RNA sequence: GACCUGGGCAUAGGGGCGAAAGACUAAUCGAACCAUCUAGUAGCUGGUUCCCUCCGAAGUUUCCCUCAGGAUAGCUGGCGCUCGCCGAUCAAGCAGUUUUAUCCGGUAAAGCCAAUGACUAGAGGCACCUAUUCUCAAACUUUAAAUGGGUAAGAGGCCCGGCUCGCUGGCGCUGGAGCCGGGCGUGGAAUGCGACGCGCCUAGUGGGCCAUUUUUGGUAAGCAGAACUGGUGCUGCGGGAUGAACCGAACGCCGGGUUAAGGCGCCCGAUGCCGACGCUCAUCAGACCCCAUAAAAGGUG
RNA sequence: AACUAGCCCUGAAAAUGGAUGGCGCUGGAGCGUCGGGCCCAUACCCGGCCGUCGACGGCA
RNA sequence: UAAUUAAAACAAAGCAUCGCGAAGGCCCUCGGCGGGUGUUGACGCGAUGUGAUUUCUGCCCAGUGCUCUGAAUGUCAAAGUGAAGAAAUUCAACGAAGCGCGGGUAAACGGCGGUCUUAAGGUAGCCAAAUGCCUCGUCAUCUAAU
RNA sequence: GGCGGUACACCUGUCAAACGGUAACGCAGGUGUCCUAAGGCGAGCUCAGGGGGGACAGAAACCUCCCGUAGAGCAGAAGGGCAAAAGCUCGCUUGAUCUUGAUUUUCAGUAUGAGUACGGACCGCGAAAGCGGGGCCUCACGAUCCUUCCGGCUUUUGGGGUUUUAAGCGGGAGGUGUCAGAAAAGUUACCACAGGGAUAACUGGCUUGUGGCGGCCAAGCGUUCAUAGCGACGUCGCUUUUUGAUCCUUCGAUGUCGGCUCUUCCUAUCAUUGUGAAGCAGAAUUCACCAAGCGUUGGAUUGUUCACCCACUAACAGGGAA
RNA sequence: GCUUACGGCCAUACCACCCUGGAAAUGCCCGAUCUCAUCUGAACUCGGAAGUAAAGCAGGGUCGGGCCUGGUUAGUACUUGGAUGGGAGACCGCCUGGGAAUACCAGGUGCUGUAAGCUA
């Protein structure tokens, strides 16, 4: 296909696959969660992200290639059930390609820029400065392997990425310094891979079900 | 031989050259378009005072 | 190019507010619009009769003609570089009384209320409005309000 | 499109709503002694060829139907031309619709 | 030999003649030459003749068998005229500007645990169902700016009385409107300005181009197409070596002074300061808007 | 020991001989942060003159 | 093809078709029933195609065109005819050639297919040709190599 | 340019940057219709969907209950709007009628088209208030001339009268889709003219998709062993020896393919000089570095650049210089 | 305070469930002769007064859902204007002004006009 230098900058408005943009090929990446995705919150406390530093658009092929690069390194260093990689960028922006412009012809309705609006070529994920690309939650002693697994996957992406070990507990939105205190007060309950926030502002029957 | 289709580039500078004058609301504005039944009685109230 | 349709681009301006659909509240129907009063123009998609054009939505004019269900308004419309006085017929569901001159009429009655006091007291209290004057000289006490030292916080990624 | 053969519309000569007989209007025979026909033959006579334009590129598929409304009043049988919108199929007798049927 | 050739003859222009090439028909042939109609027409090239003074554009709107042109509006000029200052910022009136008040909007952002649509993951309950979760919209949106659009900031006002009406109607005052008279300047935001007042006639132009920002198609383009404003065309001058457009600043002829942008080793006016602190060695160093390319990735320099 | 940030280096190949403008500059004439002084535009200020415009202008 | 093309182009004999018996065919003239063919008469004149000889010249008359009928039902001018009307006029019948309908005709223009199918479905021949894109086809031969 | 398409007259959403306006052969669509009701009015009714049930009867026939903000429907494209409506059903209807002007949109503020508010007639529906002069709104359409029809005690047919005829006045229709509206098939390689670098076919310039070339990461190959030599999935570049894209220069002309000839230049180095590396024992070969000093051939076929083959050779490297 | 008639704003008024209440009034309720009305006096229409709170209705309740208001988010996001600011670029910082939204948290949950009537 066309090199990623041509569809790197968010130059056009977001052009999603919808009722109007028909004929989009399937994105290269179809799986976004890997590892032991069916793990509890207290099993993978650590969390590290691949934060984007540039306002660009990553192709679905790069998201798929970096996912495989990060997945293979986590298996050989932490086991197939010692991590949970979550690609947090879904390719929704559809990039277009113009016709295979040739010398001339008595057909194709054009030869040059006449009717230049192109057909859907692929899908990219418009990422923002500070937006997480990939997230990996592992055990506390696997920090060196996650930083290296995400560092190798940066080479599959254009631009500049930063590997940041988050202060949040796992894939939740609560800090580690506040997580274990909220479990004791029954304010958070484990719901699958993460926790579900339970406020003190519902029916009291739901409060009795916790205690 | 293609050309430029539409432009409003120099128009604002041409509009304010002689100024964009607001319509002069003269005293005793005209009575065109008022209700014909209302005007009919109004012309009867003027020929009897 | 575009179409010259009478409602091209009116997808949101003629729509109704969220959770404000249904019948028009009847107080809007029982408002009296005399001749020469200032009214706003806000078209409604519910009443498809007597609608103003999209160029008058948000404009303000005075009433010159009153009918059974509608009112004649004299509105200013800039075409290219000239402003023209347009006489449009709009039903009362698309208009409302303009509170623009209400602040003026409130001040007129208040000016006449304060100057007749001068003829009965002998003062010259100024009636003109004045822009926000520079703040006068004041003392800022620190008795129970000590200046707190602020510092720029370190960076956190 | 079907319109009934009877219409109780306004009669301009009766100054009142009267029943009318609706009939589709037909153009009629062109007179050989109309002024435009007399000078068209004078212009087309002799040598010179076709002197007037002959319209070729027609685009309309149908035409506006005209209804000849004749008043049924015995003393006032006044006609009136009433045109309706363009329709490809126009019938005057017609059979009225029935909803709850097959 | 369907040979070559003289002279005399015949065929004349849309005609001749042609063993055919549109060949030949007096150096002229896909229609000879001469004269005339004729100074044929050309929305198309070219040129269009003295000086100074003042004002000064347009490449946009609509229509056109229009798109190399016109009509039309705009922009331009000229001619005035009505006044105001004179005769006291008298006050009005006006404004590509604020202020105050009042409306208008659905773009940025935000949101989808809110609807429409798209999409990831587990979990609970008896494939669904419930509570959560990842990620999105230009033709989605509860919400919602900045900038912006309209209007109102007085005597053409405010208040009061009487009168008229065929309209309106329980109620000549029930509305409403009109007419007439009277009362009240502390002209009741800021700033600026004589009214860019009222007309008439009117040339040129109707190929534009460029920059910041916004923005569409395109891999991109010194590409194509838009929006605001400026510039340019129409414009020289200081600076960017050079230059259409960048930066500064717009121009009668001069002297002095001082600056802008940019500079001050030498070319080359100006640091020929005993300038401050640090960084930096390059066997392709580096050297300033536009701008005359350089990246990912690396270095125990 | 990891990471990061400046300058420099590698990455870095085009055809006539050549371009921080040139010379050259390496306690600099380079880079970054700044100070003082200084240089001149048809810009600004003062004055002279020319013309135009305006004068709520002056004289029979 | 004078003055860029001498040729495979033109002509050619041969072959074949077409028209015409003279009040004719073909053609000329503004015109004369004037003129050419024609001082001619079908072994002739005029109009085309093919192109010596040899060998053959298939199939298609649907389309187009030409031509032949008129037990020719239509379409159908001027004039003439009938009727109505003060008349202008209107209406009606009649109604040539030609068209339509029918037949013939391809050495007339032309055409000559993937159980489907049309009008006939490329026959005898010939060929990667002066005609084959794919293509510098495949094989053989010709050369160290084409 | 032609072919295609219609961006030629219109409509919706978006583009459009929160008034309005705003372009491209921008995007997603629609239109030349349809409807005597699918118009008007009144009354009653509530839809889509889901659930519980109930002979035949089932995942879908019909009855019934509950929930149901409309998630249905409203002729059509889309947007908007709509719940005792604008939807459904029913029974009464012809406001889809006759007229004058004002007015909105497109706009020059012209016409036409499409709308709005009135006034004056005559009516429909409803007990009534009221509602309606077509379609819930935004689209569904046409000048002059001519023809045709309707309308008028009202004109002219002129030296008068009567009667035909004709003309005229007022209003419809017959149509111009290139939709502000000519009546209109090609070809020219025999060509001509006025022009155009407003506009193609060269070079050059910008761009580099494509072509060519070089990197980064390291899954994997290499018996084992990522990195001797290679490099999947990705990704960053360079080059202007490919082709395009563009139309800036040139149409009062820059001679147009290839070869021959001849000079110089570039290195992205085939050979040769000096080296490093190996999955380097030798020989041969491969990778890489300094490096363009020097060399890079003779032929068959084709007009060929490009190919292919024959031999020779240290090697028979690739290019630029309009 | 409450019950009705007509309303205004149109959820602070809605929705679910629970509890309480009949003084007047309201509602249910009792009937189909008449008017009227349907497959069916259920509805609609009409006639009535045996019962009185089951429902409607009203008033409470719920760490209720929704809605409303405010805080937080946040001077964050975005944005007017400026630079010969940075960076290869993508973009970012600053200057000058304007200034959001969700999550989250807290409070609240109909107000009121005209007319008539009644003090459980
Ligand atoms: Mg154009
Ligand atoms: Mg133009
Ligand atoms: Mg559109
Ligand atoms: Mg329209
Ligand atoms: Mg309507
Ligand atoms: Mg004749
Ligand atoms: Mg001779
Ligand atoms: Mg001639
Ligand atoms: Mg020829
Ligand atoms: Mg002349
Ligand atoms: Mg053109
Ligand atoms: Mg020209
Ligand atoms: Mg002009
Ligand atoms: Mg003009
Ligand atoms: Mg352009
Ligand atoms: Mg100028
Ligand atoms: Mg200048
Ligand atoms: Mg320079
Ligand atoms: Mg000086
Ligand atoms: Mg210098
Ligand atoms: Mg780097
Ligand atoms: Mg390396
Ligand atoms: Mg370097
Ligand atoms: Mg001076
Ligand atoms: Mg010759
Ligand atoms: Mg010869
Ligand atoms: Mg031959
Ligand atoms: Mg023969
Ligand atoms: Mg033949
Ligand atoms: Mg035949
Ligand atoms: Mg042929
Ligand atoms: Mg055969
Ligand atoms: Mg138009
Ligand atoms: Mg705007
Ligand atoms: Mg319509
Ligand atoms: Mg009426
Ligand atoms: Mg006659
Ligand atoms: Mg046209
Ligand atoms: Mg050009
Ligand atoms: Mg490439
Ligand atoms: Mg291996
Ligand atoms: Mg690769
Ligand atoms: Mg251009
Ligand atoms: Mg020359
Ligand atoms: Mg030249
Ligand atoms: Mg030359
Ligand atoms: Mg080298
Ligand atoms: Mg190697
Ligand atoms: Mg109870
Ligand atoms: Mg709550
Ligand atoms: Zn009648």
């Amino acid at each position: 296909r066309r090199p990623a230098r041509c569809y790197r900058y968010c130059k056009n408005k977001p052009y999603p696959k919808s009722r109007f943009c028909r004929g989009v090929p399937d994105p290269k990446i179809r799986i976004f969660d890997l590892g032991r995705k069916k793990a509890k919150v207290d099993e993978f406390p650590l969390c590290a992200h691949m934060v984007s530093d540039e306002y660009e658009q990553l192709s679905s092929e790069a998201l798929e290639a970096a996912r495989i690069c990060a997945n293979k390194y986590m298996v050989k260093t932490c086991g197939k059930d010692g991590f949970h990689i979550r690609v947090r960028l879904h390719p929704f922006h559809v990039i277009r390609i113009n016709k295979m412009l040739s010398c001339a012809g008595a057909d194709r309705l054009q030869t040059g820029m006449r009717g230049a609006f192109g057909k859907p070529q692929g899908t990219v994920a418009r990422v923002h400065i500070g937006q997480v690309i990939m997230s990996v939650r592992t055990k506390a002693q696997n920090k060196e392997h996650v930083i290296e697994a995400l560092r190798r996957a940066k080479f599959k992406f254009p631009g500049r990425q930063k590997i940041h070990v988050s202060k949040k507990y796992g894939f939740t939105k609560f800090n580690t310094c506040d997580f274990d205190n909220m479990l004791a007060e029954k304010r958070l309950i484990p719901d699958g891979c993460g926790v579900k926030y339970i406020p003190s502002r519902g029916p009291l029957s739901r409060w009795k079900a916790l205690h | 031989a293609k050309s430029k289709n539409h432009t409003t580039h120099n128009q604002s500078r041409k509009w304010h050259r002689n100024g964009i004058k607001k319509p002069r609301s003269q005293r005793y504005e005209s009575l065109k378009g008022v209700d014909p039944k209302f005007l009919r009685n109004m012309r009867f109230a003027k020929k009897h005072n | 190019t575009n179409t010259r349709g009478k409602r091209r681009g009116t997808r949101y301006m003629f729509a109704r507010p969220f959770r404000k659909h249904g019948p028009i509240p009847l107080s809007t129907y029982m408002r009296i619009y005399k001749k020469g009063d200032i009214v706003d123009i806000k078209g409604t998609g519910t009443i498809q009769k007597g609608m103003p054009h999209k160029c008058y939505h948000g404009k303000t004019g005075r009433v010159y003609n009153v009918t059974q269900h509608a009112v004649g308004i004299i509105v200013n419309k800039q075409v290219k570089g000239k402003i023209l006085a347009k006489r449009i017929n709009v039903r009362i569901e698309h208009i409302k009384h303009s509170k623009s001159r209400d602040s003026f009429l409130q001040r007129v009655k208040e000016n006449e209320k304060k100057k007749v006091e001068a003829k009965k007291e002998g003062t010259w209290i100024e009636l003109k409005r004045q822009p926000a004057a520079p703040r006068p000289a004041h003392f800022v006490s620190t008795k129970n309000n000590k200046p707190q030292l602020l510092e720029p916080i370190p960076y956190e990624f | 499109v079907n319109v009934p053969k009877t219409r109780r519309t306004y009669c301009k000569k009766c100054k009142k709503h009267q029943p009318h007989k609706v009939t589709q209007y037909k153009k009629g025979k062109d007179s050989l002694y109309a002024q435009g026909k007399r000078r068209y033959d004078r212009k087309q006579s002799g040598y010179g060829g076709q002197t007037k334009p002959i319209f070729r590129k027609k685009a309309k598929t149908t035409k506006k139907i005209v209804l000849r409304l004749e008043c049924v009043e015995p003393n006032c049988r006044s006609k009136r031309m009433l045109a309706i919108k363009r329709c490809k199929h126009f019938e005057l007798g017609g059979d009225k619709k029935r909803k709850g049927q097959v």
